[PDB]
């Protein structure tokens, strides 16, 4: 919980992801748009929670001190493989671990933002370690998770 | 880089008790929780004679408590996440 001073000016620059207007704070209705740009939903209450647990003197708002110091609390990371692979497992319609390339092609060229079908030709390349035309999607996330 | 990690999550909820009214929620449903819980072992366990309506009574008082507990305890997951959420973001910038 002791921030690098590269760190310092790399957050500076998170702080105008946030800050829509270059106000110097930020408040719940930019967080909101944040949020929500995100495409999540929270509440204003909630958005009031997230700035009140980070308003150290009270004033409604989160300036880049208040900003920069609750990053410090927070940058322990964790991997993300089964995450990943619980994903996957949303298109495992037998859930026997499998996925063909022919269903993942069918996913990535047709749900969410979508990926080319020649970007998807790379991509089942390398999820097809068996040229057998099936995703073992657990030893797939592990490679790309490396 | 980072690659693939996100914000590890909060462990115990020394956190976003600052909502005055989460834990004021808090402290009412223990202390309701505590209550029928107590009123139910002494109606059941303490008495020669259970009156079994009353017993159904702080059965459903010690429930409500329970889950008003549980809706408390999930919010405040939400909350984290939303937050490590915008950690996240932020650490984008570390690129
Ligand atoms: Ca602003
Ligand atoms: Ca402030």
């Amino acid at each position: 919980a002791a921030l690098t001073e590269e760190q310092i000016a790399e957050f500076k620059e998170a702080f105008s992801l946030f800050d829509k207007d270059g106000d110097g704070t930020i408040t719940t209705k930019e967080l909101g748009t944040v949020m929500r740009s995100l495409g999540q939903n929270p509440t204003e209450a909630e958005l009031q929670d997230m700035i009140n647990e980070v308003d150290a003197d009270g004033n409604g708002t989160i300036d880049f001190p208040e900003f920069l110091t609750m990053m410090a609390r927070k940058m322990k990371d964790t991997d993300s493989e089964e995450e990943i692979r619980e994903a996957f497992r949303v298109f495992d319609k037998d859930g026997n671990g499998y996925i063909s390339a022919a269903e993942l092609r069918h996913v990535m060229t047709n749900l969410g933002e979508k990926l080319t079908d020649e970007e998807v030709d790379e991509m089942i390349r390398e999820a097809d370690i068996d040229g057998d035309g099936q995703v073992n999607y657990e030893e797939f996330v592990q490679m790309m998770t490396a | 880089g980072r690659k693939l990690e996100l914000t590890k999550a909060e462990k115990h909820f020394h956190n976003f008790m600052m909502d005055t009214q989460l834990t004021k929620r808090v402290k009412n449903a223990a202390a309701n929780v505590l209550r029928e819980t107590w009123l139910i072992y002494k109606n059941t366990k303490l008495v020669k004679k259970i009156d079994h309506a009353k017993v159904r009574k702080h059965q459903r008082k010690f429930l409500q408590a329970i889950h008003q507990l549980r809706s408390v305890k999930m919010e405040q997951r939400k909350l984290n996440d939303q937050a490590n959420t915008l950690v996240d973001l932020a650490k984008t910038q570390l690129e």
